[PDB]
């Protein structure tokens, strides 16, 4: 789940 | 006991701003509003029309001849028909995402919450979003595209091979029922934020925070109905269940995405999308 927890920033 | 006893409701005042807050961010947030896309489908704008594609002469003719600010993966284009067309439609989900995420982070307290269950959240979100908001661009003779330059009909579409003419119908289906409650942007904005804080989502944490959240939306959102569209009642309730169909297109799609990747190699998932539909129903 890397690419969205990286937006969530 | 006199403060215990306050089980009420809050102000709808506080609801108001609430609505208000989560509008602003939903237009700022988005490329094309409902307001927008009607404005384009009903003909009133002076905007220039979109380019119709109701079969291949027509297809041709706008990938070859017509300006598109959307287009299908440049090394795609190679490609047989059915794959390009839905190529192009694979590229703008991989924005709606983005878009959609951002719009997550202005809700109250949606950072407030833990990660592990804030991400869960938006990976059974987001395709129920895209499919609500994707309505906004149909009618039942088809669906408009690339920022409302091009209109592409429902029919063209099942006229495509197997398994790819029966890809759409279901939201098609779909949305000539949610745009028969006749929503707008104001009322899509807290329906989108009730979708996303949603207590039923596997692997979540901590279901009691959100569970909260989503009852300040329900609350939020009930009133803006109420205040909004006088003329039906219960529709609230009947926008509620459409959540169940919206539902029911996202396993569909995820299962026919499974027949994509067992029958053609030169089909290829983007990174994101992969990882979104990794370990999903
Ligand atoms: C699009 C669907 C298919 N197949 C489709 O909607 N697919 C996905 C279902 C769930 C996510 C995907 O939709 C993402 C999406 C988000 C916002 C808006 C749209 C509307 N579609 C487009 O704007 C679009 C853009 C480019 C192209 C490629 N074509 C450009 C014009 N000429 C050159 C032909 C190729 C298509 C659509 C989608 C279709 C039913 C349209 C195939």
């Amino acid at each position: 789940h890397k690419i969205l927890h990286r937006l969530l920033q | 006991i006199s403060s215990d006893i306050d089980q009420l409701n809050p102000e709808s005042a506080d609801l108001r701003a609430l609505a208000k807050h989560l509008y602003d961010s939903y237009i700022k947030s988005f490329p094309l509003t409902k307001a927008k896309a009607r404005a384009i489908l009903t003909g009133k704008t002076t905007d220039k029309s979109p380019f119709v594609i109701y079969d291949m002469n027509s297809l041709m003719m706008g990938e070859d001849k017509i300006k598109f600010k959307h287009i299908t993966p440049l090394q795609e284009q190679s490609k047989e028909v059915a794959i390009r067309i839905f190529q192009g439609c694979q590229f703008r989900s991989v924005e709606a995402v983005q878009e959609i995420t951002e719009y997550a982070k202005s809700i109250p307290g949606f950072v407030n919450l833990d990660l592990n269950d804030q991400v869960t959240l938006l990976k059974y979100g987001v395709h129920e979003i895209i499919y609500t908001m994707l309505a906004s661009l149909m009618n039942k003779d088809g669906v408009l595209i690339s920022e409302g330059q091009g209109f592409m009909t429902r029919e063209f579409l099942k006229s495509l091979r197997k398994p790819f003419g029966d890809f759409m119908e279901p939201k098609f289906e779909f949305a000539v029922k949610f745009n028969a409650l006749e929503l707008d942007d104001s009322d899509l904005a807290i329906f989108i934020a009730v979708i996303i804080l949603s207590g039923d989502r596997p692997g979540l944490l901590n279901v009691k925070p959100i569970e909260d959240i989503q009852d300040n939306l329900l609350q939020a959102l009930e009133l803006q109905l109420k205040l909004n569209h006088p003329e039906s009642s219960q529709l609230f309730a009947k926008l509620l269940q459409k959540m169940t169909d919206l539902r029911q297109i996202v396993t569909e799609h995820v299962q026919l995405l499974q027949v994509i990747k067992k029958t053609e190699t030169d089909m290829s998932l983007h990174p994101l999308l992969q990882e979104i539909y990794k370990d999903l129903y």
